[PDB]
């Protein structure tokens, strides 16, 4: 007896999310297989694996030996002692797939105890980065479910082939995705600009992720990354100088700037020779479907617009929103984006959260619409008019004062 | 592949019931000429005779692929070059292959060898004073100097020569030793005997210093770096051949150690700056190494060679010594004003 | 910059007269060059 699903049916509508890459997944994926008591799934999920890539006639020759067993991996986690590195799990050849993997086994998880219940409705099913993948065949039928890690196995290959880490260094630490803070879109595309004018086509960096509204993502090759590093701390040293004199239009910006951990450029015309290469390894798998070409260009090339695109899907009065993403990703970056809009969200496979989905009480969260809050018009005994605010209702006045002087 | 064998049963001989056919080592070569060329590569030289690479090209996913397979970033190091110096023993490898035997291994050996108990002794890189680059070809040489009989058995010295197409140039010289442990012969004779160095004209001579010290994980499996390589030796793949030839297990290649140690030295004292410092390399390999082994290294500044620091590599795990390296380094870049 | 920014050694030559030039470049190193790069100062009378 799940409430929200049955809300979902009757009341309030629902919409699915899925994280991306830079989600710590491995852990998360170590947690999911120790918190599963059933293995169901993962039995035709490995086997699967194994056969599509023997069929493969796409060139494809250097990713399938560097592919691993998904089922070793895990049983030798689960002993305690082995494991590779962070640093070869998280590139994007092994960690695409698992990552999707982790996304794919989230959702069995609830479909475990309320399928009958838990099944399809969502209004819409959208994603992020890579996380767009495992959307396409959730909303399609059950035997499209490795086509996702299928692609995956191949979106994080090419993109490696094409384009790989050569150097990283302590100090920032400098990858290949970078973020500001506090800085408007258009000012940190300006300074964005005012460097990439000093820089040959070969290595520009380019506005991947608008997380809000003056947090943005910009994204490159790491060296270059740096040296975009370096104009913004300058401005910040001189705007220090104004703040000091006492002046506001006068002061400091007081930005955030930090890099991310993630291993290579997404979004990026560096990954454009990737596009080609993974549409053939698509087409020569039993992978054929229309959007493997669309999918592609989002991740790879295209950028990703989000604020925009999970706001439209709650424009349309969705009220809730899952995220079976890695640790949880993009659950969180979407919460005060929409904040009182009406929308609320629970990160999928986070226990607390799921605590709710479980029962019939502890169900309908449902962040506050602000215009609840909108004020009204009040009349009175002798006919007074009074505008209704939270003040006005406990002093019984017009919701204006002369502050002391 | 298959391989196939055959005995021979006397028992008028109750201590020799058993003895097997003379044509094993002959029936031995067919077996590996099957596997390892394929005939896909084909020039028919007798060991002396000049082993020739075609045609060769550098991709900029072969550059990643290597500079992937072995990285170091926890000490700061920062790999640049278009194409490391380690780079060249993929191109080399399947012509050097072809001259461990032959009709001068006919005359003077009985040419017994198993190419399980191979060993590879040596191996370094000396430049012609040109370094590898970007798309520009190559066509690589391969020539054994000698052929050596050692109490621990036959050793084979391999020079190779490796070309720029377009150019037209000789780059740079290759030098592999390998041992095959049950032969002797009036070819060459050695006992304890062998010995290279790197050597310069001009010299400065320092003190001993210590640079980095260095952490290095094996490979989970060595299949990686078999594929860029081109070895394809059981020994480090398969378990069954492993065991067969008496060893601790899929020995690590020591060419992927080699690239390994390098690597560092390369990033260290190379510093963010590797590409034209370092003029040459030497490796020897002291000991076998399993995978998913943590191995120290340490480079320390011994002497100066031709303006170029000479830097000595030591290698640990545990208490084992596995390799000794030397590298011709040259200076962090010097602008001089008066 | 055009040539690649990797590391650089700037030395002074002339013994006593190497702190000069070189303090010349430091506190250039420092203005304009804030871009955070690996770059080395010596002296032939300080830092032989």
């Amino acid at each position: 007896a799940h409430a929200l699903v049955d809300r979902l049916s009757a009341g309030e509508p629902y919409a699915v999310a899925f994280g991306g890459q830079g989600s710590a997944w491995l852990e998360t994926l170590e947690e999911l297989v120790s918190s599963a008591g059933i293995e169901s799934e993962l039995a035709t999920l490995a086997g699967e694996a194994e056969l599509l890539l023997e069929p493969v006639a796409s060139e494809l020759v250097v990713v399938r030996p560097i592919g691993f067993e998904p089922l070793q991996w895990v049983r030798a986690l689960a002993a305690e002692e082995p494991v590779p590195s962070d640093k070869q799990l998280t590139s994007a050849a092994v960690s695409v797939p698992g990552v999707l993997l982790t996304q794919i086994a989230a959702v069995r998880a609830l479909a475990r105890q309320g399928m009958d219940l838990t099944a399809t409705p969502p209004v819409a099913v959208a994603g992020h980065s890579q996380g767009v993948l495992a959307v396409q065949a959730l909303a399609a039928k059950g035997a499209k479910d490795v086509e996702l890690l299928a692609l995956a196995q191949l979106i994080g290959a090419a993109g490696t082939l094409v384009a790989r880490r050569r150097g990283i260094t302590v100090l920032g630490d400098r990858p290949p995705m970078v973020s500001v803070t506090n800085a408007d879109p258009e000012r940190i595309y300006e300074l964005l600009e005012e460097f990439s004018s000093d820089v040959r086509t070969v290595l520009p960096p380019v506005l991947s992720i608008r997380n809000g509204r003056r947090s943005v993502v910009i994204t490159g090759t790491p060296e270059q990354l740096s040296r975009f590093e370096l104009y913004c701390t300058q401005i910040a040293e001189k705007e220090e100088a104004e703040r000091k004199n006492k002046l506001r239009g006068g002061a400091v910006f007081a930005p955030v700037f930090d890099p991310v951990q993630v291993e290579v450029g997404f979004h990026t015309p560096r990954l454009s020779d990737g596009i080609e290469i993974v549409g053939r390894w698509a087409e020569t798998v039993g992978l054929d479907v229309e959007l493997a070409k669309e999918l592609t260009e989002s991740i790879l090339v295209r950028q990703v617009d989000w604020v925009d695109e999970i706001t439209e899907l709650h424009e349309a009065g969705a009220r809730w929103i899952l995220d079976l993403g890695p640790g949880d990703i993009l659950t969180r970056l979407t919460a005060p984006v929409i904040r009182g809009l009406g929308i609320g969200i629970v990160p999928a496979a986070t226990r607390g959260g799921q605590r709710n989905l479980f029962t019939v009480g502890a169900v309908p969260e449902v962040a506050r619409p602000w215009s609840s809050y909108a004020p009204t018009v009040v009349k009175l005994p002798d006919g007074s008019v009074k505008l209704e605010t939270k003040f006005t209702r406990l002093t019984g006045r017009s919701p204006i004062l002369l502050a002391g002087m | 592949i298959e391989i196939r064998f055959t005995l021979t049963d006397v028992v008028r001989s109750g201590g020799a019931p058993i003895v097997e056919v003379d044509d094993a080592a002959t029936a031995m070569r067919a077996v590996l000429a099957i596997a390892a060329g394929v005939e896909g590569p084909e020039n028919l030289p007798k060991v002396v005779d000049n082993t020739a690479t075609v045609t060769v090209d550098w991709d900029p996913e072969r550059v990643a692929d290597h500079t992937g397979v072995t990285a170091t970033f926890g000490a700061p190091l920062a790999p640049t070059l278009t194409v490391v110096p380690d780079a060249l023993v993929g191109r080399c490898w399947p012509a050097v292959f072809a001259a461990i035997g032959s009709a001068a291994t006919e005359a003077g050996f009985p040419v017994i060898e198993g190419l399980l108990s191979l060993v590879h002794l040596d191996h370094a890189a000396r430049l012609l004073a040109e370094l590898p680059k970007e798309p520009a070809e190559f066509t690589v040489t391969a020539k054994a100097s000698a052929a050596t009989d050692t109490e621990v058995g036959r050793v084979v010295p391999v020079s190779v020569e490796v070309r720029n197409a377009a150019d037209g140039a000789l780059l740079a010289t290759l030098e592999e030793r390998f041992a095959i442990r049950g032969r002797t012969g009036a070819a060459e004779l050695t006992d304890p005997v062998r010995a290279g160095g790197a050597i310069s004209d001009n010299a400065t001579d320092t003190p001993r210093r210590r640079r980095r010290d260095v952490t290095v994980g094996a490979p989970v499996d060595m299949r990686p770096f078999a594929v860029v390589s081109g070895d394809h030796n059981p020994i480090h793949t398969d378990r069954a051949a492993a065991l067969l030839a008496g060893l601790e297990g899929p020995i690590v290649h020591g060419m992927w150690l080699s690239a390994a140690a390098q690597h560092v030295v390369t990033a260290t004292d190379g510093k963010p700056v590797p590409p034209a410092k370092l003029i040459g390399w030497t490796a020897r390999f002291l000991g076998m190494v399993k995978p998913g082994d943590q191995v120290d290294f340490r480079v320390d500044r011994v002497g100066i060679d031709v303006g170029a620091e000479v830097l000595e590599v030591s290698a640990r795990i545990g208490s084992e010594l596995v390799m000794a390296a030397t590298a011709r380094l040259a200076a962090p870049k010097t602008v001089y004003a008066f | 910059a055009a040539g690649g920014l990797g590391v650089e050694r700037f030395v002074e030559i002339g013994v006593k007269s190497a702190p000069t030039v070189a303090g010349l470049a430091t506190n250039t190193l420092k203005l304009p060059e804030y871009s955070h790069s690996t770059v080395e100062v010596l002296n032939s009378e300080r830092d032989a």
